[PDB]
Order: C-alpha cells, then sequence, then structure tokens
RNA sequence: AUACAGUGAAACUGCGAAAAAUCAGUUAUCGUUUAUUUGAUAGUUCCUUUACUACAUGGUAUAACUGUGGUAA
RNA sequence: UUGAUGAUUCAUAAUAACUUUUCGAAUCGCAUGGCCUUGUGCUGGCGAUGGUUCAUUCAAAUUUCUGCCCUAUCAACUUUCGAUGGUAGGAUAGUGGCCUACCAUGGUUUCAACGGG
C-alpha cells in the first residue's frame, strides 16, 4: 500500500486522502498503465467513489477487450478497448500531445479489433511457432514473416490475427513513452545501433525529424490511412504560442 | 447482507406482474398534454441505447403535439415495430414502455395495430426465452398488461380473437410463460360482462383436447384477489364456469373446474368462500357433479352437502361415488348424516373396497355395516384386514366370524369335498375366507396335506393350522408330515392351542439347524416355536430370543457379545442353536455392528461343531437360487378418476385408484391375493 | 487414587477410587502401554488386561516413569472377562453420528452394489412442540446425475480442445505452403 | 523470497556406496532437490554407441581433488568408478555380433570398466556416469599409471 | 422435498500476515526465483483383459461434538 | 529445407535409459435442454477451484560503473584460521573462495592504501 507518488500522468487529486491505487499484475507495466479506478473515478467521472466503481465493475457493465474483468485494480494499459455495453461506448484509451491518457468514442466496427506491437517471435513447445505482443497475448501460429518490433491486428472475438503491418522504411507510425509522446509519420531516417538508442525518424506536417528509443515506438499502418483513429486533430503539438497567434 | 445473486429461475419464480400492484410509477401520469412525449423524453434522458437513440433520431420531429401524433400514426408504429423486432437486449425497456404509453394515448384508433403488436411481442418473448434475462419479459409482460389495461374497454367481443392470438403464450411447453400470460389474461377476465364471459369460456373449452394448466392459472389468478380474500368477480365467475360445465363442455372440464375450486379454496379459506359456496351449491342443485363434490369436500356447509348428497343418491338410484362417500366420511362432522350415509353406502356397491379405503384413510368407527354387506354379498378385504395393523385386526375380529355363516358352512362343505397347484390356489381362496369360521376342519386339513404331499399351498395349510387335544393330535399328524415363516407361525399357534414327545423325539435340533435362514423374522418365529415346543415337551435360548426379537446397534453388539460369552463359558440342542443363531447374526447383513460382533466373538469357542460345514454352506449358498411361486389370469383396470393434475388430490386419487386396482376384478383380485408374500430369499453378494 | 477407565468397545468411562500403595508401586515404572492386571489392581473387578497411556497429576500435566503425585490415572479396557460392572461394561452409549459417505453407508448396512442406496440414511428426530422435523444428513461421494454429466463435459472439453488445436496446426501448414509457393 | 546473509554454509551429503537412501530437501522457488545418501546404484551410459543402463556401481578408484574421498568411497561429480560391464557387454554381443575398441575389449574380460560421474548426487538426486572412451580413456589410463 | 438444498454457531480446509559505510542513479541477468494477475496451454494411467475387468467414481483419520477428570488461576 | 539474438552449449525436435516420484480433474453453484435405440439410455451450457509448461506482470536477488567531511609530528596494510588467482568439487534458488583440496605468492598504495573523530 505504498503510494502518494503515483505516475503523475494519472492526474489524481492531491486532497483526496493520502494513498493512490496500486495496479495489480496484468498485461502492462506499472507506470504506463491506467487502472479502472483512476479511469472511472477521476478521468471521466461516471462514479464518485471507489466502492461505487467496484459496484459498476461487479455488475458486469464493463468489459475490457472482449471479456468482463471484474476487478478494480486491473491494469488495463495502452491501446486496448473498453466496450461499455450500456452508454453504447467504446473507450479506446490512447495517448495525447501532452502525456495523458486521452479517450475516444470508437465505432463498434473498429472496436471489434485491437492491435499491438510484438515483443518476440519464438518456438514454444513441440515445434510450434508463437508470437507475443505488448499486452501478454502470447498467440500461436502467426504468419512467419512477423518480425520483432512489428504490429499484428488481433481479432478480439477469437485471438487470431487478421492482418499485420510489416514495418520497414516508411509506414505510418505511433510513439509511446518518452518526451516526444504522441507523434506520427515515419519518413526521415532509420537508425540502427547495436544496443538500442535508435529510431525510425519522424516526419509530420511541420516535418519535425524526431527520434527516441526503439522500445518507445510502434507502428499503425499506411501513411494517411491509419488503422486507429487519433484524438483532437491527430495529435501534432505544433505550438500553443502559434495557436494563440493564429486563432 | 445484500447482493444475493439469484438465479434465472429464482428471479422468475419470485417475479409476478400485477401492474396495479406495481405501486407508484409516477413517470407518465404527469402528462405534458401529450403523454407519449412525456414517456419518450423521460426515456431519452435516462436510457442511452444506440438503436434507441437512432430511433429517437428517426422519430424526434414527430413526437410532440398530440394532433401531430395522431396524424403520423403509421410511421411511428412502423419504426417501433422495426426496432422492437430488431431487439437488442439493452433497448427493450424504452421501446416496450413507449408501446404501452402509445396504446394509452391512442385508445380506439390502436385497434388497427393491435393485431400486429401482440404477435411482434410474442416473437420477442420467444427471443427472451432464448436470451435468458428476466428483465426482458418483465418489461414485455408489463407492457402487454398495460395494453390490456388500456384496451379492456374495447376488447369486449374479441376475447376469442385475442386468445387465438395468445395461444403460443398460454401453451408453449415452458412453464413460466404460461403463468405470466395467464395472469394478464386473468386481469382481462376481471372485466367484460357475464354473458360475454360465459360465451368466451364456452368457446375456449374446446381447446382442452399445457392448455389445462394454463387455463387453470388464468382462472385461478382471475378469481383470486390480493390477499386472503376472493375477488369481486368470483361470485359470477364460479357461476359462469359451472354453467359452462355440466355436460355442455368437454371431458376434462370437470377436472379443470375441480382444480380451480381446490386452488381457490386453498388460497382464500377464511371468509370469502361464504359468498362463493352459496352460488356454487345453488348452481350445482340443477342436475359429473361428484367430482365437484369431492373437490368441495376434500380440502377440510355440512347440512347443504348432506342435502345435495341425498338428492344425488336418490337421482342415482332412480367408483367415484365410493370415493365421494369415503371423502365425506373422512371429512364430515355430523353423526346423523354419517349414520345415514352408512346405510346409503350399504345400498351402494363395492362396500368392501369402500371400507378398505375408509380404513386406510381414517379408521373412525362403525364396523357394523360390513356385516350386512357380507350378508348381502369377500377374500382380499378380509385378508388385508387380517394382515393389517393392531387396532385394525382388533376391529376386524368382530366381523371375522360374524360374516355370512351360511356361506362359511358352505365353504366348509366345499373344502371337505376336496379336489386337490390351481386347485390348491382355489383351496387358499376358500381357506383365507373360511379361516375365521375344529376337529372336522383339522381332519380335512390333514387330508389336504396328505393329498398335496407350492410353498404358498404350504402357507395355506399353515393358514388353516392357524385357523385351528384333538388339535394336538392333528398337530402331531402334521409333524409326521413335516411360506416356512407362515408354517412356523402355524406351529406357534398349534403350541399355543407327553405321548407326542414319545412319538417325535430329532425335531428340536432339526428346527435349530433350520433356524439359520435368510430372514430374521423366520429366525424369531423358529426360536419362538422351538421355545414353545421345548416347554410343552433354555436360559441361553431365551436370552438369544430376546437379543434377536445406532443405540440399538451398540446395545445389540454388546448383547450378542454377552450371549456369545455365555455360550463360550458353557446340551447339543443348545450348541446347535447357538451356532445357527450365530450364523444367522453373521448373515443378517443389515447392521454392521452386529455383523462385526458375531465375527469377532465366534473365533474363541470350539471349532468343528458343524462349523466348517456351516462356513462351507455360507460360501456355497450363492450357487444357484431363484423363486417362482404361482400365477393367475388377467383382467382390466384404470377407472374411477375424478382428477388428474393438481395438488395432493392427485396423490389421494392415485392411492384410491391403486386400492381399487388391487381389489378390482376377479383375476386382479386373485393375483392380489396371491401377492401377499412371505419372508425374503435374499442376502447375496456379501455372505 | 482417581482412575478414569474407558471401555471403548461400549465407548463408556467411569472413575474408580483406589487404595493399595503397593499397587501404586506397581503403577510406578511403567512405560506407555504395559501389562496391568485387573484383579491384581482391583478388589472390585477380576482378570483383565489394562494398558496405560498417560496420567494427570496436580495442575494436569501430560519420561514414561510416572511419579507419586499422579492422582488421576487413565486406563483402557483391552481384554474383557465376564463381570458386569455398573460403570464400565454395563453402560451402553450410542454412536452420536452415523455414516455419511456412500460406500461408508454401503459398508454399514451391507448393501450389495446395485442398490442406489438413498433410503438407508440415518435420520434424527426433533420437534419444536407442534411440528415434527426429521433430518437426514447428506450422502456425498454419491453418483447423482450431476457428477457424471460433469465428467462427460470434461471428456468432451478435452476432445474439443484437441480438435480445435489440430485444426489450427493444419491451417498453419497450408499457410506455410503458400508462403513457400510465393 | 531470497534474502541475504553474511557468512555461513551447510553440511554436505558426501554420499557413500551401500544402503541407497534419498532425502528430499526444500528449495526456495521450485525444483525440490534430493540429496542422495549412501547410494549404491547408478545410470551409466556408453558414449559411442549411446546405450544407458542402470548398473550397480562397484567403487570410485580416483578423485581429482581429494585423495581421501577414494579412501572413504565418496561419489561426487567427475570421479573414476568401476561398475559391472555386463549389460553393455550384453548389448554389444546382441547387436554387433562380435560376441567378445581394443582398450575396452581388453577391459571386458577383466570385468569392470572406468566411467566418469556427470551428475551431482550430493544435490541432484541421482548418479550418472558415462564410460570413458577415446582421449579421455588415454589420459585416464595415464591416471591409472599415476595411481601405480 | 425419505440423501441434502436458502439461513447459519463452531471447527476442518484455502490464502495472507516476510564517514565508498547507507545510498542517489546507471548496466546486465545469454548468472537466479518467478508466488498472484493476464494469454495460450494435455485424447497416451488397464489390455501374460473371455472363467471381463473399482470409473455410474474406491480407502482411512480425525476436528467441531459427546463423555471422564485434574487445576490454585 | 528452418526461429531469434551483437552473441550461444539459446529456443526447440529426435535419439538410448534412469525415474523411491511429477502432472495428465475421484472437486463445486446455477439451469435443466436436444435425441430416440423411453433406458434413470445417449449427449449438452454458463464458470468456481486445482494442475503441466511458456510468455507478461509485479516482487525479490545479486552485479556494472559516476558521485560525500578533516587528515602523512596517520605509510605500509593483508596471507593467521585462503590474503590474492587458477583447476576440480562441495554447495546454492544461484555466479562467485561462499567454503573443501592441489598448484602459484600474491593483492592495495604515497594520486594518500591503512588508521584516527
Amino acid at each position: 500500500l505504498k503510494r502518494l507518488a503515483a505516475p503523475h500522468h494519472w492526474l489524481l487529486d492531491k486532497l483526496s486522502g493520502c494513498y493512490a491505487p496500486r495496479p495489480s499484475a496484468g498485461p502492462h507495466k506499472l507506470r504506463e498503465s491506467l487502472p479502472l479506478i483512476v479511469f472511472l473515478r477521476n478521468r471521466l467521472k461516471y462514479a464518485l467513489n471507489g466502492r461505487e466503481v467496484k459496484a459498476i465493475l461487479m455488475q458486469r457493465h464493463v468489459k475490457v477487450d472482449g471479456k468482463v474483468r471484474t476487478d478494480t485494480t486491473y491494469p488495463a494499459g495502452f491501446m486496448d478497448v473498453i466496450t461499455l455495453d450500456a452508454t453504447n461506448e467504446n473507450f479506446r484509451l490512447v495517448y495525447d500531445v501532452k502525456g495523458r491518457f486521452a479517450v475516444h468514442r470508437i465505432t463498434d466496427e473498429e472496436a471489434s479489433y485491437k492491435l499491438g506491437k510484438v515483443k518476440k517471435v519464438q518456438l514454444g513447445k513441440k515445434g510450434v511457432p508463437y508470437v507475443v505482443t505488448h499486452d501478454g497475448r502470447t498467440i500461436r501460429y502467426p504468419d512467419p514473416n512477423i518480425k520483432v518490433n512489428d504490429t499484428v491486428k488481433i481479432d478480439l472475438a477469437s485471438g487470431k490475427i487478421t492482418d499485420f503491418i510489416k514495418f520497414d522504411a516508411g509506414k505510418l507510425v505511433y510513439v509511446t513513452g518518452g518526451r516526444n509522446l504522441g507523434r506520427i509519420g515515419t519518413i526521415v531516417h532509420k537508425e540502427r545501433h547495436d544496443g538500442g538508442f535508435d529510431l525510425v525518424h519522424i516526419k509530420d506536417s511541420l516535418d519535425n525529424t524526431f527520434v527516441t528509443r526503439l522500445n518507445n515506438v510502434f507502428v499503425i499502418g499506411e501513411q494517411g490511412k491509419p488503422y486507429i483513429s487519433l484524438p483532437k486533430g491527430k495529435g501534432i503539438k505544433l505550438s500553443i504560442a502559434e495557436e494563440r497567434d493564429r486563432r | 447482507k445484500r447482493y444475493r445473486y439469484s438465479s434465472f429461475k429464482a428471479r422468475i419464480d419470485d417475479l409476478k406482474i400485477e401492474p396495479a400492484r406495481n405501486l407508484e410509477k409516477r413517470v407518465h401520469d404527469y402528462v405534458e398534454s401529450s403523454h407519449f412525449l412525456a414517456s419518450f423524453d423521460q426515456w431519452k434522458e435516462i436510457n442511452l441505447s444506440a438503436k434507441f437513440t437512432e430511433f429517437a433520431a428517426e422519430i424526434e420531429h414527430d413526437v410532440q403535439t398530440l394532433p401531430q401524433i395522431l396524424y403520423h400514426d403509421k410511421k411511428i408504429f412502423n419504426s417501433l415495430v422495426s426496432f422492437i423486432n430488431f431487439h437488442d437486449e439493452f433497448s427493450l425497456q424504452p421501446l416496450l414502455d413507449l408501446l404501452a404509453q402509445f396504446c394509452h394515448d391512442l385508445g380506439p384508433d390502436f385497434l388497427k395495430f393491435y393485431e400486429e403488436a401482440i404477435k411482434t411481442l410474442i416473437n420477442l418473448l420467444d427471443a427472451a426465452i432464448e436470451f435468458e434475462s428476466s428483465n426482458v419479459f418483465e418489461w414485455g409482460f408489463n407492457c402487454l398488461a398495460y395494453i390490456f389495461k388500456y384496451l379492456s374497454k374495447f376488447l369486449v367481443k374479441k376475447l376469442v380473437l385475442t386468445c387465438d392470438l395468445l395461444i403460443p403464450l398460454l401453451s408453449h411447453s415452458k412453464e413460466y410463460l404460461s403463468r405470466f400470460s395467464a395472469e394478464a389474461l386473468s386481469f382481462l377476465v376481471r372485466k367484460c360482462p357475464v354473458s360475454n364471459l360465459r360465451e368466451f369460456v364456452r368457446s375456449v373449452f374446446e381447446k382442452l383436447e399445457l392448455y389445462e394448466g394454463l387455463l387453470i392459472l388464468f382462472t385461478e389468478s382471475m378469481t383470486s384477489t390480493q390477499e386472503t380474500l376472493h375477488s369481486k368477480a368470483k361470485a359470477i365467475m364460479s357461476v359462469l364456469l359451472h354453467e359452462a360445465l355440466t355436460k355442455s363442455s368437454p371431458e376434462r372440464s370437470v377436472s379443470l373446474l375441480s382444480d380451480i375450486w381446490m386452488n381457490i379454496s386453498k388460497y382464500a379459506s377464511i371468509e370469502s368462500l361464504l359468498p362463493v359456496y352459496e352460488v356454487m351449491y345453488q348452481d350445482f342443485n340443477d342436475s359429473r357433479i361428484l367430482k365437484v363434490l369431492t373437490t368441495i369436500v376434500f380440502s377440510e356447509i355440512p347440512d347443504w352437502n348432506k342435502i345435495t348428497i341425498l338428492i344425488e343418491r336418490i337421482m342415482s338410484q332412480s367408483l367415484s361415488q365410493d370415493k365421494v362417500a369415503f371423502l365425506f366420511a373422512l371429512f364430515i362432522r355430523n353423526s346423523d348424516v354419517k349414520t345415514l350415509t352408512l346405510f346409503h353406502q350399504k345400498l351402494f356397491n363395492y362396500a368392501l373396497t369402500n371400507i378398505s379405503d375408509c380404513f386406510l384413510e381414517f379408521f373412525q368407527f362403525a364396523l357394523r355395516l360390513s356385516y350386512e354387506r357380507v350378508f348381502s354379498f369377500f377374500l382380499q378385504l378380509f385378508l388385508k384386514k387380517n394382515w393389517q395393523s393392531q387396532g385394525k385386526k382388533i376391529a376386524l375380529f368382530f366381523l371375522e366370524v360374524d360374516d355370512k355363516p351360511e356361506l362359511q358352512k358352505v365353504r366348509e362343505v366345499n373344502f371337505p369335498e376336496e379336489f386337490i397347484d390351481f386347485f390348491v390356489t382355489a383351496e387358499i381362496n376358500d381357506s383365507n375366507d373360511l379361516f375365521e369360521i375344529a376337529i372336522i376342519f383339522k381332519y380335512s386339513k390333514l387330508q389336504n396335506t396328505e393329498i398335496i404331499i407350492e410353498r404358498i399351498f404350504s402357507t395355506f395349510a399353515s393358514p388353516d393350522n392357524f385357523t385351528k387335544g384333538t388339535l394336538l393330535k392333528i398337530y402331531r399328524k402334521e409333524d409326521d408330515a413335516s411360506l416356512k415363516t407362515i408354517l412356523d407361525n402355524y406351529e406357534n399357534y398349534k403350541e399355543s392351542l407327553g405321548w407326542n414327545k414319545l412319538v417325535s423325539n430329532p425335531s428340536e435340533s432339526l428346527k435349530g439347524l433350520m433356524s439359520h435362514y435368510p430372514s430374521l423374522l423366520l429366525s424369531l418365529t423358529d426360536n419362538f416355536m422351538l421355545p414353545d415346543g421345548k416347554i410343552r415337551y433354555t436360559l441361553m435360548i431365551l436370552q438369544g430370543m430376546q437379543v434377536p426379537d445406532m443405540v440399538i446397534e451398540e446395545i445389540p453388539l454388546t448383547l450378542q457379545n454377552a450371549r456369545d460369552l455365555t455360550i463360550r463359558i458353557k446340551t447339543k440342542t443348545d450348541k446347535l442353536v447357538s451356532s445357527f443363531f450365530l450364523k444367522y447374526l453373521f448373515g443378517l447383513l443389515t447392521v454392521r455392528f452386529s455383523p462385526v460382533w458375531t465375527g469377532v466373538f465366534d473365533t474363541l469357542p470350539n471349532v468343528y461343531t458343524k462349523d466348517e460345514a456351516l462356513v462351507w454352506k455360507l460360501v456355497l449358498s450363492f450357487i444357484k437360487l431363484p423363486d417362482e411361486n404361482q400365477n393367475l389370469d388377467y383382467y382390466q383396470p384404470l377407472l374411477e378418476d375424478g382428477a388428474n393434475k393438481v395438488l395432493w388430490d392427485s396423490s389421494v386419487v392415485r392411492l384410491r385408484d391403486t386400492i381399487d386396482t388391487f381389489s378390482h376384478i376377479w383375476s386382479k383380485y386373485s393375483t392380489q391375493n396371491t401377492s401377499i408374500i412371505s419372508t425374503t430369499i435374499e442376502r447375496r453378494g456379501n455372505t | 487414587m482417581k482412575l478414569n477407565i474407558s471401555y471403548p468397545v461400549n465407548g463408556s468411562q467411569k472413575t474408580f477410587e483406589i487404595d493399595d500403595e503397593h499397587r501404586i508401586r506397581v503403577f510406578f515404572d511403567k512405560r506407555i502401554g504395559q501389562e496391568v492386571d485387573g484383579e491384581a489392581v482391583g478388589d472390585e473387578f477380576k482378570g483383565y488386561v489394562f494398558k496405560i497411556s498417560g496420567g494427570n497429576d496436580k495442575q494436569g500435566f501430560p519420561g514414561a516413569i510416572v511419579g507419586p503425585d499422579l492422582a488421576v490415572l487413565a486406563l483402557v479396557i483391552v481384554k474383557k472377562g465376564e463381570q458386569e460392572l455398573e460403570g464400565l461394561t454395563d453402560t451402553t452409549v450410542p454412536k452420536r453420528l452415523g455414516p455419511k459417505r456412500a460406500n461408508n453407508i454401503r459398508k454399514f448396512f451391507g448393501l450389495s452394489k446395485e442398490d442406489d442406496v438413498r433410503d438407508f440414511v440415518i435420520r434424527r428426530e426433533v420437534t419444536k412442540g407442534e411440528k415434527t422435523y426429521t433430518k437426514a444428513p447428506k450422502i456425498q461421494r454419491l453418483v447423482t446425475p450431476q457428477r457424471l454429466q460433469r465428467k462427460r463435459h470434461q471428456r468432451a472439453l478435452k476432445v474439443r480442445n484437441a480438435q480445435a488445436q489440430r485444426e489450427a496446426a493444419a491451417e498453419y501448414a497450408q499457410l506455410l505452403a503458400k508462403r513457400l509457393s510465393e | 523470497r531470497k534474502k541475504r546473509k553474511f557468512e555461513l554454509g551447510r553440511q554436505p551429503a558426501n554420499t557413500k556406496i551401500g544402503a541407497k537412501r534419498i532425502h528430499s530437501v526444500r528449495t526456495r522457488g521450485g525444483n525440490k532437490k534430493y540429496r542422495a545418501l549412501r547410494i549404491e546404484t547408478g545410470n551409466f551410459s556408453w558414449a559411442s554407441e549411446g546405450i544407458s543402463k542402470k548398473t550397480r556401481i562397484a567403487g570410485v578408484v580416483y578423485h581429482p581433488s581429494n585423495n581421501e574421498l577414494v579412501r572413504t568411497n565418496t561419489l561426487t561429480k567427475a570421479a573414476i568408478v568401476q561398475i559391472d560391464a555386463t549389460p553393455f557387454r550384453q548389448w554389444f554381443e546382441a547387436h554387433y555380433g562380435q560376441t567378445l575398441e581394443s582398450s575396452v575389449e581388453s577391459q571386458f574380460s577383466a570385468g569392470r570398466l572406468y566411467a566418469c560421474i556427470s551428475s551431482r548426487p550430493g544435490q541432484s538426486g541421482r548418479c550418472d556416469g558415462y564410460i570413458l572412451e577415446g582421449e579421455e580413456l588415454a589420459f585416464y589410463l595415464r591416471r591409472l599409471t599415476a595411481k601405480k
């Protein structure tokens, strides 16, 4: 029960007692996930207090990416969907221009699937090739052109793969983690060191050639035709001073 | 402690519609002069389903201003029908509530859509059967009953049409759909007047041949009021039901009306029956009314019941009648009517079966009419009374010998004129009835034993022996001739009723070695016969008789240990009897404490006192054994049925029908008199 | 000396009170479970086999050599003889609870495994004063219709999982075939 | 789970031959180990033809870290033991048809061979050895000359 | 409701109570554990089986309980 | 004709055995459905627990290097009872003198080792 220094992109109120919620074991890490208490209590405000959040979790109203997951401290981290059956809602939680967990209202035909970066492709047991992804869905029998640091498109009815975005020089990219969060565009340079500290450089509307760690990046799709929608003008971070200079 | 997590069946069984008893619901009577706009704009703010919001986006220009409701009547109903038959589970409360307030707001112009609405929601209720969520048909049956509550003024003639539309909800072979449709139809029965009601029930009685239980639920919820009373429509609903009955109806109509009378009499049972039974008796005075009389008298007014039964008996004289007389004798509290009913049932037939059913129900009194029934004119009733209980046999001892004594002497003459398997069965059918009729019968029984010299005929000779110093010489003759438990009971009766010892004594140790069979009752009777024979011609024998005649398990373990200790501390008859009763205790196979105590105390005394032979006999008794006593002819059954499917009236009808099937016919009575069986040839696979 | 003696065959016990300090001498230097003679220790019963287990002194304490403070001595009856003492051998106590398992009630009533027992259960009776109440315990480890349905579902679950897995393996085989062909 | 201390150890298993006993010991984090104590039998395998057999071990004749372990007959890893040679001889006769390498055909009629322990039966739970053959046989024949 | 059925004392069970010295970071675990959560995960236990078999499912060994006491608590 | 790693004796498959033995469901609440060989016959759902292995997750564990006061009228310290390395073993969840044998005699330091508050 160690707390009061949470990941400060959760933005919980500081005069809200003393502690802060401990995300349990789950598909994502500690300081890059967001549990449903912080979601439904001080991020969109559907329930006032945490035991009422436990009531709406226990009453089967919420399902993260297909099944219910009746748990308060469930670390449903990045890129998954939350299909609130009542309110007709499909919260995909994605990132923003500033570092927070922006929300969407996804259509049902896009909320029927999710995607994610792989972490390794291995041979598991009895000579069966299986891949993993970033949220622990170790799924069997891929197409064996799946490479490391690539994205598959999980079907979310079954755990099958419908398509994959074989990343190379020049297919549209997202970022996650680091001080260059929430940016798009993949076409300047493709650096490859020996031991990390490398990026596929970024090109945007203002063509900002940017880099970060290769662990801090993953793909979406084709340039101009993305697989996921993106919030508030497909986040760019031009400048707030230029925004207040123009409009 | 809350959040019980009821099951689906728990929700449904605890669910009941009653929309008047749906107490407050002030969501639509606060009308903003349009009432559909009121319910609609409430539901648009409380519920957000996706297709309900798209339904509102298709409809929203065409909801306000009730004249613009009445002009655009077709498009809003076609949109509501399209989205109801779309039927997402989450968008079913607003659509059904809007349909209910829609019919409320139209009224007489709804009738063009009334025959589409019900079948669309019927498809919805079948989809809800598939969906398995009790909220769905809670909303569905509530909206259906609101449609009934708002169109009851105009559903006067078309009750037959709405039942033709609501057949697949009354009869669906699911249980709860029947009750949920039936109580809404019951509210519609608490309505439109008596002539339309009686022609409606006369037109719906044709559908009897789960419709019976569905109509039972409908009529029961119609007549039943809120709590501990009957409704105001009961004093005319019973009249309409009874006047649509009485031979202008189908076959099971009397059974359905009897089940309705039983359910209403079980429900109300305090004071509102005083307004129903008056009209019921006044309508039942016009004349099967015995089914209604049995239903009226089974559930625990007596003077009017006596007058109606007198009129029924006179109209009958100028079975079910036996069952009605049995129920009246079991339930009434009138001495004059009971003493007249004894002679009335004596004028009626099957008095022996009626006395058997009455003794099975309540052995009250008045065993002096069966004597006149026997003098008018048998086997199986006197046989069951003889093998019956203590007070039953003590009351049957009066009219045992007090039968037709001319017929008893005729049976004695026909038994003295001996013929002698089937002839022995005829002798047993004479013998069990003539056993209650001395030296002449004893010599005739000795002649029959010599002529027959199967085991049922041996038990029949034993029955004649129980019917019996000339008797002591006859018992010596039967000893010279010497089921088996009945034979040992006959030997006990003979020893209860010198030179015989000089003749016989052999037999003592033979009966001792025979008292090790597969029946503790046969062992007790054989030890009784051996004790009586050793008396008339000992301490360990009487102690073993006492100890063989969970606390009982521990006491019997200690007692068998004590008797084995006494026999270990200490004639050849006593030794053989102790070894055979110890083998009987080790092969009783019905109490593990005694079956452990015998096998734990037997290996202390001497061996080879027929011990290895008895152990080989136990290890070889599982070789080959069966039984085939006798047979008879065959006859018919399955009559006298006033009810089929209800509460415990069905169980009472099954018991009286099984008794009438036992004492039913000649071949059935012969087979049932053969069915009196002796002790068991059993206890395999553990010895 | 207080002697609580238990007759376990009849499940009872009683306290006798003994003199004979030179029989206390015999009770001295005895291991747990040695031969102690009934007539030798007692003028009130004759010729048994007694085996000690332990004793409590003052304040009630649990080597094997006992001491002089042993006021309470516990004895068990091993080999009974004949004497009907009114505290050990005469008093019959009932078994408090009967069997509960299915084959346990089959052994307790000798029941011939085709019986489908379900009626030989040991009832117990109570009554509040006007309404009777008979109570039957339970029969677990009994073949109800539910358990073999569950076993059937387990077997069909394993077969169906293997069916889906050996379908997916063949699908990946055709996918590797077309990846070879391109 | 997994604290740290400063300086201590534990008592070894230092197993013998005769009256085979196996005592389990608690391991933090799975793989509950087994100390073999006085184990008298072992799994012994041919290197070249590749056939194992359980075989009564006769005795360790060489230890390369303490000579006293040969005196006390201690079965640790990497020792030189004699076993039986008869089931490997049986397989050799059965499936080669020779019915008898040179320096192992000379050891067959002597009766007992030399092998190397590869398990750690003080910690693992069983004893295995492979029969030395080749340059291992050369240096261990030189180690027999180092004995004599 | 003649196995029990919702109610529940007590008890068994399951789980959890673990002054380069300190450290603030940084690197690896291709040098270990990986409990809990999450995702995939397994047809093979008898066939010297017809004088054909525990699997429609077999065995103890005890709490709470009942009983005898000690004791000064 | 083969997966990944900067890197494998990796992952994994097969081979010949040994298994004091592993697991491969003797469990539980709800509904009771479809079939026809109407037999207590065949099948059947929702999901609670337990278990094999792998991945993820948190948690623990070492280990890398950058960083703190005053000191030479404080310059030698440590191999004893391993102080410093090698080789094999014991062990241990584990590398590693962490200990056990044999070999080598080292290591730290005046830039302040070692000691003093």
